């Protein structure tokens, strides 16, 4: 009575058939495409910035309560802007190319299991690499929470000095961050490329 | 004294009932269930509002008046774009965890009798029921991040209009709603994952799963 | 220093009447609650068709800026009469669950160098009740959160009237509830079920791991 | 490393009364603990068969919709009579648990290669008694944990007396800590006879691991 | 080869050793007693709790006299106060006889070799038990100030707020906790003293010469 | 799978930077920072003779039975701006450095798996330093965190005078931080040339 | 290469160097010094009571006074300045001796590992060490922190007198931990050179020559 039925097979197939084709796609047309926009964009003067006081923003407070608008950092802010869509790329196609992998996992069986030990060696890299990426993802909304508070504090405290260089070294951290964030998804795609491109075979075809 | 159980007929087809049931639904779970919800997911996924090309189109008006350098805040509304999305991703996180436990209960009926020898059967049922615990936990990860969007974005909003100078508080919110989204279109993509690696490595070891002894 | 009959007999009365309870249990008491909770969850209240049924209602007074203190907002209806029926089903299955994990640890025999396949048995069913123990004690401490953050959810949204999110998510955890105690009731049956299955199946060995 | 005649006799007093108040908690102490445990889960106290007569009153007055003062309020008397019941029970058992441990770990030979299983058996029966001591002190915390977090609640109540979640909070807690309290006699009563079994069925490894 | 920092270590450990034989010839007997006596005076075997209940002068109102905050001092529990003040040297004693103890056996491991690990692995046994004993014993002497601590919070709270009755339960119930966990800490720190001894004493053959001289 | 010519020139075109990068680290800029960072050391700047030198002004009247600026610890801040770009400069060389040893891991086969030991042993000690070194970013922020509370819980209550000895044990741990940050950024580049050096047959050919 | 390659050079002469004289010197009179502070008044208080500061904040009568300047203790904050930088000092010793034995690791060649699992496992002890003596600073930076909380808690909420103790209790607390650290960095020192001289064949010439 209970069996695999064609019907429903098929239309798993579809889906299945679907993802890989898209995943070679990832090899040979997206993964190549990315790394030349991110070597370019770390190139730019945007991310290279020669003195790091061009960064400082104006943190206008009198000193020694009511207080004027303090402004998002404008340079750190328009940075975000072309990092933000840039992570959601890199952990779309890793949760899709983690799901391709998946589907290409074997029966379990007593043996003949070097191919399902080559897949969990593959599958290691890239679970490492979403939780690198998820880590982006939390800490872009952590810096305007963390700046907010010592921009608020830095307000309602003017004598306090150190409430204000702490906004300028959020900054400072902040853009120096960034940096990193698009060097580590430049070579998470340049890694999955590799990792991926080598194992294939093996990846695919498990037992052959 | 001796411990010996004697089933009454009652307490026997009280049981069957269940059993019958749970075994049923797991075969139309299988069937035609799982096969619809890939389908309807992937079509949920060719919806506008879940291929939204810019993230700051999401952005909600704060309303929230801007001091001026040497008046009270007035009703400020959620994220409506975000609502509607959530609207329709609650009910398939709930279904997935709901049907994660039919087929949990499902397996844990087909362990036998535990007897030394012919256990690779067994030790397939234990490795598929792991993979089952593991969807499970990720599926309560999604309801969590659910429930914590609500609380954190209240937060957010209440530190910009009580603290109106800090700039900062409104691009959190704003921030907030990005990541919100960008969470909630990730979970879809995971679902449809989740009932397609259900089934494959079911369907696979499928023949272990039910007779794992090799019974006729 | 030595076994002293005395002390044996008094611990054996305890034995047998755990081994005559759990007879019981099998016998008569976990099929009768998994009928019980299988006519529960087909009932109209834990089938409500439209979620918009659930939603409490939230009298706080929005302020109009060009023209605080609060009504008194009680708690939903719906939810707290479906907790009145859970809170008794988790105490029966956490007090259940209890008397046959007491029952199987007395069972356990003398520590031997071999022979030591009823005794992996033993553990292997004991793993199942422990995992259920730490899954049921988590039912039970999840109804105090729910009082606790909803009564936090009002308080901010009274306190914030403004904030329009602190009313939606009032309506949030009652929605969650909900749907969290219609899982709570099958996790019960489910438990009812699995170790009536369990136990039967290795009863044997369960009870005389070395004949 | 020689010892002095005082030096010895100092330690066989302790070790002497040691063994006996150990070999006196299995023939007496232990046994007596389970008819008594048994007896009080007869107790009407702990046979509570509707938990709405748990509920305390709680005199906070209602806000009407758009102040009087909030008087006194007192704790669940119910619960604070079980829990003068269950205090000492819980006390009990891990000084005795301590007992335990320190009567198996001086019966823990020279450490010699070779007729090592009944060490190993000492071990996992040591093993057990800790395992039985760390769910003792998770009693104790649940207890402790109990008296202030209903007076939070109860200051909350009486602080936001609109929010009527934080009255039904407090009425939860005490619900939730008499199921507590009588799943904790059941554990107690449950851990003597578990520290008898596992001790009476081990006895000639425990005293005579290396079989002398 | 090295020789000033080879002879002031063997300095070190040879006053470190003779130490170590005092402590089991004369210390540890010593304290065992003195715990055992301490055990059996009448401060730590209270034959009633409510002898322990200190006074708790709150003002506690009601709203029909209001319509007709301050507080006076709250003073510590002064039975659980003179009971710290002995417990306190006795945990500080403890803590360094062990630390001296853990010490000597850790410059006793010799040189790592491929085999002969026999008397090896008896030091690392002896060892984890001192490990884990130091393990228990820091946690009294932190537990001390955390007493303090939630009894202040508690009164604190219960001044503020007379009218919740459980805040005054709540330093009554920290009390009745502190006295019970006191009374343990003492049986816990001479059952330290006598395993210490015990398990020491015992294999002091393969802890001295682990690989036979 | 099928071969693509003008997405493999696109990932060469990174692959052969990224191994001309790791040429010259190790030829060059590894010494060089290395010698960098041991004349720093030596300076006045970082050894101080006695520690009253660090005290910076605590500018809050004492009460008997609202006050002036209290700026930031001098000296402390200047240290920051030479330390930081240090911090810079060894994640993004390390970050290099790793992504090269990753792409030089071959196709996972069964036998003759000495040299991918050699590299996962080498790996792992990239990651060490990569957990180390991230927490130096952070901790600068920290330092203006925790001293901004320390003197605005000064500032509130100037009767508590714990609060102002708090600001002054911060900086004087804040400077013995940075003292051995400096080091263990200069071992860092050290144990990095010493370990790739030695083993650099086997990470670049793993199977000869 | 052979300019860059005499600028390590400088580096490792240096570090070998520095490492030897650790060993030689530097270790031997630390355990001199060491033992000759715990020999001192400060470290073996007799009674605790000794140490108990002027809380000096006014005692309100049954049913307003301002607080006046509640200092530091002294006596702590004199162990504390001798502490401080015997910490600091052993820190730094334990980041020369990782980096020492790092450099000495030779290639990784399959046979004769032996001498490199020595090397690992003293590697592993100096490590378990050096986190023993990060446990140090984190006890003596949260000292003057939560001694500033507990000193304000008993002058805001004068009538609790538990705060007035918590106070007198976090002095001999951080005391008792200040002596403890003293005889551990006596200890890890001795422990130190222990473990290193017993080995110190296989951890220079691991590979056997």
């Amino acid at each position: 009575t209970l069996r695999v039925h064609p019907e429903a097979q098929a239309k798993v197939d579809v889906f299945r058939e679907d993802l890989c084709s898209k995943t070679e796609n990832l090899l040979g047309s997206y993964f190549p495409k990315k790394i030349s926009e991110l070597d370019a964009f770390l190139k730019e003067p945007a991310l290279n910035e020669a003195n790091l006081s061009n960064l400082k923003a104006p943190l206008d407070i009198p000193v020694p309560p009511p207080c004027g608008p303090v402004n998002c950092n404008e340079k750190i802010v328009v940075l975000l802007q072309r990092l933000k869509p840039e992570i959601k790329d890199v952990t779309e196609q890793l949760n899709l190319v983690t799901t391709w992998l998946q589907l290409q996992i074997p029966r379990i069986e007593d043996g003949n299991n070097f191919g399902v030990a080559v897949q969990e060696k593959v599958f290691e890299l890239m679970t490492n690499l979403h939780t690198k990426l998820e880590g982006f993802h939390t800490q872009i909304s952590k810096y305007f929470s963390e700046r907010g508070d010592a921009v608020a504090k830095a307000a309602k405290q003017p004598h306090v000095g150190d409430y204000r260089q702490l906004v300028h070294e959020l900054d400072e951290a902040e853009y120096q961050e960034i940096r990193l964030m698009v060097m580590e998804i430049r070579n998470a795609y340049a890694v999955l490329y590799d990792i991926i491109l080598k194992n294939f075979e093996k990846l695919k075809k498990p037992r052959g | 004294k001796p411990c010996g159980v004697r089933l009454s007929g009652e307490a026997r087809k009280q049981v069957d009932v269940f059993r019958q049931n749970l075994f049923q639904e797991a075969d139309d779970f299988l069937c035609t269930f799982l096969p619809r919800k890939i389908i309807s997911l992937s079509q949920l996924l060719q919806e506008d509002s879940l291929n939204v090309a810019d993230l700051s189109s999401l952005r909600a008006p704060l309303d929230i008046p801007i001091p001026d350098p040497p008046p009270k805040c007035g009703y400020l509304p959620g994220n409506e774009k975000l609502l509607a999305l959530l609207a329709l991703v609650k009910p398939e996180v709930w279904t997935l965890k709901e049907k994660c436990i039919l087929v949990i209960t499902w397996i844990q009926h087909l362990i036998p009798k535990i007897e030394d020898g012919n256990d690779f059967g067994v030790a397939i049922q234990e490795k598929v029921l792991e993979r089952v615990n593991a969807v499970k936990t990720k599926v309560e990860a999604f309801q969590t991040t659910i429930s914590k969007y609500f609380s954190e974005r209240g937060d957010a909003v209440a530190k910009a209009s009580k603290d109106t100078h800090v700039m900062d508080y409104r691009a959190l919110v704003h921030e907030r709603d990005e990541a919100a989204y960008g969470a909630l279109r990730a979970m879809v993509l995971d679902l449809r994952a989740f009932y397609a690696e259900l089934y494959h490595i079911i369907s696979s070891n499928l023949e272990k799963i039910v007779n794992p002894k090799g019974e006729e």
